[PDB]
């Protein structure tokens, strides 16, 4: 078997920056190469497919380069966006079989204007939900056997980051929502 | 060195 | 000038299993590798002495691809047998030949990739290395398949690229067997059919390469036609032979000559009797 | 587009499954993938025409493929590790050619608890709705097992994907047989909330062609907000 | 398609009786490849015979070889028998020591 590597799994960019991944693969007996995007659970998409040295295809703000004799294939992302946040895969095809380098995954950090951190309530239909809104965005929620939350998700003209939290026994959930935040409620 | 892989019809 | 070339053949075998597939590889006029669907090895065995010193990664590498081929051929037969509206027990053949050749400067001069089904032509890569020729309508779509799969490109970059890159690698390593020129061994025999007539016989043995022209003159005239010429044939060492003979009225023998011209000889060799 | 059913499936040790994948018109090549997280991805079988030139990639004998355009994949004897997402893709003709991917089919081994979800729609703040001015809507579905629960947001019967939000990972209540929990939000303008119906409907994949047997079957259950 | 086989029997090097030599049976330009060949010693099929891996010419017509060790003296007659489609019956052409 011949090896493939990507680098690294984890990139966290500020939504303004640019980004590049590094899919290695052998020199010898090359034929084709593939770049894949994998959001969460949904269709993994063919992005580019690289054929020859040395090509440089781009779509929109995503771009990529092939080099054959030197075993690598770079992939650049321009003007990082929320929408981009996924996991990127390079494939190596020679002799009628595939070789995927260990994945490399991208998460951007949605920047928002005018942050108001109001921790709203809970709910009724009489039970409880305790959370936060806005709060951007390296304020990172992380918790504790019956105290329940989630982290997080982002919306739509504006985007909002919000982490729901709920429980039942005694402790309630707002002064208990403490696990970070300031200047908020 | 054969061609790494060919096509089919 | 010099060239390195692969011939491919897979024969369908109905009701008795996997189609036999024979892959054999030639550089110049000699045979350096082989693969066989019915091989003991199930892998790519060296056929010429100079290539055996190649790496353990090499033979693994090569084997891997030649398998991919016989896979694809096992595919081709099938996905042809339905284009042509034909039975399952027909036992057809598919042929693929591909490879690159080089000048005396030793660089890319020609690229060939050609493909025929059940005998006569099917599709061949134009020497443009950017277009195709379709013998059939069935082909014309296979053309349109490849025309869109951008198939011309990969092959081109292979032929202009690593085909040549490796061809030199082979030659420099097999300097001994490949780059030689072993001038033919010339012989002549007389065998009578009667007293009325006789048969002069021109022999050229043990020559490499195989492309030889040996002609046969009466008083200076090329007795083109009463002469018989036989496909240049092989032997051991991987050397070649050819044989030409005529009818000669008895006594008028010494009138007849024989000219054996070849790359190993500076100027043609005139063979007489005697 | 591509089609690949069943969307999900849950069944137990020692039975069969049929996995459909329908490629797009005129595709001629098909690939079968499974992915064990967090092993990484690796490749199982490729089909061309009606022929399987290679087998020696899918791990064992229970695995075997059939091509019937459309094709199925069969594993008798569902056992413990055969527990991954199974993906199906098609490129015209040709291996190196651009692959287009199916929806996806989850599958989980086990024998046994299994049950459908809670769906409870919360409602937001006295003052927050006037703070922004902002409006907001929450949803919450728990007490269910196993994962194969996908969320549907409905309003007036017609779906909405604009402002919605679903969480990506489920919430194990603990920590290895314990069950799950999920939470989707929404935001809507506030004048908007004065007499419409904002549906948080949630799909649980049970078994609605009965298998061995509190039911519990393919259900949609939904909590409603005003 | 159908193409007649061109049979051609011959010794590897010319024959000095009772010395170390080989015998070839080069077939040629035929189609399809469904061939039966046998090397004979007075009518003797034996299979310590090798054979060239199968190849073709871009005339599209395969060609193989069937070599074997051999040693003749004055009157050990050999031949080559080949069977193929398009042949009424396998045609035996023997081995003239000078052809």
């Amino acid at each position: 078997i011949l090896n493939v590597e990507q680098s690294p799994q984890s990139l966290h960019v500020q939504e303004g920056d640019s980004t590049n991944f590094t899919c290695s693969f052998p020199s010898s007996n090359f034929y084709a190469l593939h770049w894949y995007r994998w959001e969460t659970a949904k269709s993994p998409e063919a992005l580019f497919v690289m054929t020859l040295n040395g090509d440089e295809k781009k779509k929109g703000r995503i771009s990529a380069t092939l080099n054959t004799k030197e075993g690598y294939s770079y992939l650049y992302i321009k003007g990082s966006q929320p929408e981009d946040s996924a996991t990127y895969l390079c494939a190596f095809i020679t002799g009628n079989q595939f070789y995927f380098g260990t994945g490399t995954s991208l998460t951007v950090i949605p920047n928002i204007q005018n942050p108001d951190p109001a921790v709203y309530q809970l709910r009724d239909s009489d039970k409880s939900v305790c959370l936060f809104t806005d709060f951007d965005s390296q304020t990172n929620v992380s918790q504790s056997s019956d105290v329940y939350i989630t982290d997080k998700c982002v919306l739509d003209d504006f985007k909002s980051n919000s982490a729901v939290a709920w429980s039942n026994k005694s402790d309630f959930a707002c002064a208990n929502a403490f696990n970070i935040p300031e200047d908020t409620f | 060195n054969l061609v790494p892989m060919v096509a089919t019809v | 000038s010099h060239s390195m070339r692969y011939f491919f053949t897979s024969v369908s075998r109905p009701g008795r299993g996997e189609p036999r597939f024979i892959a054999v590889g030639y550089v110049d006029d000699t045979q350096f590798v082989r693969f066989d669907s019915d091989a003991a090895s199930q892998r790519m065995e060296p056929r010429a002495p100079w290539i055996e010193q190649e790496g353990p990664e090499y033979w693994d590498g090569e084997t891997r691809k030649v398998k991919a081929h016989s896979q694809t051929h096992r595919v081709d037969l099938g996905t042809l047998r339905g284009y042509y509206n034909q039975s399952e027990a027909g036992s057809h053949t598919v042929q693929r030949m591909y490879g690159c050749d080089v000048g005396s400067d030793w660089r890319f001069l020609r690229g060939y990739h050609q493909y025929a089904y059940d005998g006569k032509d099917y599709i061949a890569l134009k020497e443009d290395l950017r277009s195709w020729t379709a013998a059939d309508m069935a082909a014309q779509t296979t053309k349109h398949k490849w025309e869109a799969a951008h198939v011309a490109e990969q092959l081109r970059a292979y032929l202009e690229g690593t085909c040549v890159e490796w061809l030199r690698r082979y030659l420099e390593n097999g300097k001994e067997t490949l780059q030689r020129t072993d001038a033919p061994k010339t012989h002549m025999t007389h065998h009578a059919v009667s007293d009325h007539e006789a048969t002069l016989r021109c022999w050229a043995l043990s020559f490499y390469p195989a492309e030889i022209t040996l002609t046969w003159q009466r008083d200076g005239e090329d007795q083109t036609q009463d002469t018989e010429l036989v496909e240049t044939r092989p032997a051991g060492d991987g050397t070649f032979q050819k044989w030409a003979a005529v009818v000669v009225p008895s006594g008028q023998e010494q009138r007849y000559t024989c000219h054996v011209q070849h790359e190993g000889l500076p100027k043609p060799l005139t063979l007489r009797w005697e | 587009g591509v089609s690949q059913s069943p969307s999900n499936k849950v069944t137990e040790k020692g039975k069969d499954v049929e996995l459909r994948c329908d490629p797009i018109s005129g595709h001629t090549a098909l690939y079968w993938y499974r992915q064990r997280l967090g092993q990484g991805l690796e490749f199982l079988i490729y089909f061309q025409g009606n022929s399987a030139p290679d087998k020696s990639g899918l791990p064992s004998d229970r695995f075997s493929a059939e091509r019937t355009s459309v094709s199925t994949l069969t594993i008798q004897r569902t056992q413990q590790e055969d527990s991954a997402v199974y993906l199906c893709a098609s490129s015209q003709t040709q291996l190196w050619e651009t692959q287009y991917f199916g929806p996806g089919t989850r599958l989980l081994v086990l024998e046994d608890n299994v049950f459908p979800p809670e769906v409870a729609v919360f409602e937001p703040s006295e003052a927050e709705i006037s703070h922004t001015q902002k409006a907001t809507l929450v949803c919450l579905a728990t007490g269910f097992y196993p994962d194969h629960v996908e969320l549907s947001w409905w309003v007036n019967g017609k779906e909405v994907h604009s402002g919605v939000c679903t969480d990506p990972q489920p919430l194990k209540e603990q920590p290895n047989d314990s069950r799950y929990a999920l939470s989707s939000r929404l935001r809507v303008s506030a004048t908007f909330w004065q007499r419409n119906h904002f549906r948080c409907q949630v799909q649980f994949y049970g078994l609605s062609e009965n298998d061995e047997w509190a039911k519990p079957v393919t259900q949609i259950v939904s909590a409603e907000a005003w | 398609i159908q193409r007649t086989p061109k049979i051609q029997v011959y010794s590897r090097h010319p024959a000095e009786n009772g010395k170390s030599n080989f015998l070839n049976c080069y077939v040629s330009g035929f189609h399809p490849s469904d061939i039966e060949v046998d090397l004979l010693k007075n009518g003797e099929r034996i299979e310590k015979v090798e054979h060239s891996d199968l190849s073709f010419s871009k005339d599209w017509s395969f060609y193989l070889l069937y070599y074997t060790e051999f040693t003749p003296t004055e009157k050990d007659e050999y031949a080559c028998r080949v069977n193929h489609v398009t042949l009424s019956q396998p045609k035996i052409v023997k081995w003239d020591r000078d052809m």
